C-alpha cells in the first residue's frame, strides 16, 4: 500500500452520523433526567416557602 | 376509632391515623398496626415527608376525618390537650408529649385534621413540634424546627 491508515480512516459519514445521534441522544437523555430531577427540588423548596 | 397505635414489640412506638381518605404513618415508626385492617395494606414511603401511605379499605372508608389548609392562628386540640400555634410555629408546653407520639393529628375547632406531628423541639418552657402540614395553597409540606427530635 502506498497510502497510511488511520484508526478513523474506515469510519464513514453515516457511521459518524449513527455514533453522533447514540452519543449525542444518551447524553442528552441523561441530561434531561437531571435537569428534571434539579427542577423538582425548586418546586419542592417553594412548597415550603 | 380514627388513630391506631403501632407496636413493635408490644410497646407503643407511634400512631397511625386516618386523614382524607388516606392512612398515615411516619417512617420511623417501627412495628405492626393493631388494626389487621391496616396493617395488611401495602404502604408506599413517601421520603420526601418520612410518611408511610395506602389506600383506606372500602371497609373502614366510614373512619376518615376530614382535614383543611385554612389553620389561621390559635389554639388547636390533640390527644394530650390545647396546642398553640403562631408565626408558622406549632408549639406545646414542655412536657407535654414525647416520643411514641409521633403520627397524632392535630385537630382545628371544627374537627378537622390541620397537621400530623413527627417530632419536636423543647425551647425553654415550650416544644415545639415537626408536623406535616398544607401550605396556603393546601400544598403538603414538611415543617422541622432545627434539631427536631422524632417521636
Amino acid at each position: 500500500a502506498q497510502h497510511t491508515e488511520s484508526f478513523t480512516s474506515a469510519i464513514s459519514a453515516t457511521a459518524w452520523s449513527w455514533i453522533k445521534v447514540l452519543v449525542g441522544g444518551t447524553s442528552a437523555f441523561i441530561v434531561l433526567g437531571l435537569i428534571a430531577t434539579a427542577v423538582v427540588a425548586l418546586v419542592l423548596f417553594f412548597h415550603r416557602h | 376509632d380514627k388513630t391506631f397505635p403501632i407496636m413493635l414489640n408490644g410497646q407503643v412506638n407511634g400512631y397511625a391515623c386516618v386523614v382524607g381518605g388516606r392512612v398515615f404513618k411516619p417512617l420511623h415508626v417501627e412495628g405492626r398496626i393493631d388494626n389487621e385492617q391496616l396493617a395488611a395494606i401495602k404502604l408506599k414511603k413517601a421520603s420526601i415527608y418520612d410518611l408511610e401511605y395506602g389506600d383506606v379499605p372500602q371497609c373502614m372508608k366510614s373512619d376518615t376525618l376530614q382535614y383543611t389548609s385554612d389553620k389561621p392562628p390559635g389554639f388547636y386540640n390533640w390527644h394530650h390537650g390545647a396546642v398553640q400555634y403562631e408565626n408558622n410555629r406549632f408549639t406545646v408546653p414542655r412536657g407535654v408529649g414525647g416520643k411514641g407520639d409521633s403520627g397524632r393529628p392535630i385537630l382545628d375547632n371544627k374537627g378537622r385534621v390541620v397537621a400530623i406531628v413527627l417530632g419536636g423541639v423543647n425551647e425553654g418552657s415550650r416544644t415545639a413540634l415537626s408536623v406535616v402540614t398544607w401550605n396556603q395553597k393546601g400544598v403538603t409540606v414538611k415543617d422541622t424546627p432545627e434539631g427536631s427530635e422524632p417521636w
